[PDB]
């Protein structure tokens, strides 16, 4: 569910 | 790729990015990285985009096959998630082994070194979506121990600008979440995080600005989602 | 997959759909085709899927990089090319292989005959979208064979508004327009197959009204790009 | 650039 780092 | 130039493995590294071949990509960034010279900046970042690629297309069809596998509860569902499973546990091994040899003790720099290690917290906390069994703690602890030294350095040698040290701390307030079970670490260190970069903002270019921003928001979204 | 129950393996390439790993789905209906029995008309759909997700993903990466290596006109453009291309031959050529061994002949309904020999033609198609040798002129005319030996069948046994009948005149019309340089033919063939099933709606339920009406707009989006 | 079938 939450966001982790992405290009 | 041994017989392959290491120039050449970058070069077409890039192009399988281009292509949306990231199992290409992956396997022409372990060649180079095992050519055993030290990676630059661009380079770092080319192995970094194409495992987190391949790896969260496995975690995307695990987490199908997890939900399929629960609702349920013959082989075969159990069967296909282990099977996706121990791919993505093999792609995991296969990164944490070049951080391991050698990667990580050939980095000096702040910003190499805290890039591999936050590298080898999240391939860590992939192994720990998973794990069921004795070693699940040990797993937790690994990707725990990663995160903090990479935490330690960026504090010392980063400004709270930095990309690399916004990208670390979010993660890291993920695995808080997600992981460890530790919701008011995870909204603690993010919301630092963003008011420590906030108030450095003042420093950067308009580029700079740019960059540290986007990775903000990412703190915001999930302070939202938390709070 | 030769160890695995031909049940196992469908419900396995179900899964794999679900998951969006389809190379995993189409290693799982190849495995089911070898088992030697006929396919079900559920079953040829899972084929079929399969590996036109496959080879789409290999089509879209070769056309990435063919425009690269045109607007470079080092070795490392046109070896990769060369590798996605040949990736590519390879599933066309395991394709087809199923195909003559031995779905084909022992396809004995219209339903599907029909089905398999559009397979054949569009196999043949995408390795003519690659070819530039020898045999460049007999790879088209093997889909081109294929397709007519499909649209005679169809036109025989099948009603203007079947599906498959539908689809593979689409196909046949991409056929002409982009590998057989004929863009009347394929212009003539998208319209009167869309006036036949047009006139041919009003005998169908609501739930074939919409399966036929919806590749009817892809002839009419067809026609609309081509005039 | 022309659609084919597709499910
Ligand atoms: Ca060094
Ligand atoms: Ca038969
Ligand atoms: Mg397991
Ligand atoms: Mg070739």
């Amino acid at each position: 569910r939450p966001s982790s780092w992405r290009q | 790729m041994g017989s392959m130039e290491r120039a050449s493995l970058i070069q077409k590294a890039k192009l399988a990015e281009q292509a949306e071949r990231y199992e290409d990509m992956a396997a022409f960034m372990k060649g180079a990285v095992e050519k055993g010279e030290e990676l630059s900046c661009e380079e770092r970042n080319l192995l970094s985009v194409a495992y987190k690629n391949v790896v969260g297309g496995q975690r995307a069809a695990w987490r199908v096959l997890s939900s399929i596998e629960q609702k349920s509860n013959g082989p075969e569902v159990r069967e296909y998630r282990e099977k996706v499973e121990t791919e993505l546990q093999g792609v995991c091994d296969t990164v944490l082994g070049l951080l391991d040899s050698h990667l990580i003790k050939e980095a000096g720099d702040a910003e190499s070194r805290v890039f591999y290690l936050k590298m080898k917290g999240d391939y860590y906390r992939y192994l720990a979506e998973v794990a069921t069994g004795d070693d699940k703690k040990r797993i937790i602890d690994s990707a725990r121990s990663a995160y903090q030294e990479a935490m330690d350095i960026s504090k010392k040698e980063m400004p709270p600008t930095n990309p690399i040290r916004l990208g670390l701390a979010l993660n890291f307030s993920v695995f808080h979440y997600e992981i460890a079970n530790s919701p008011e670490e995870a909204i603690s260190l993010a919301k630092t995080t963003f008011d420590e970069a906030m108030a450095d903002l003042h420093t950067l270019s308009e580029d700079s600005y740019k960059d540290s921003t986007l990775i903000m928001q990412l703190l915001r979204d999930n302070l939202t989602l938390w709070t």
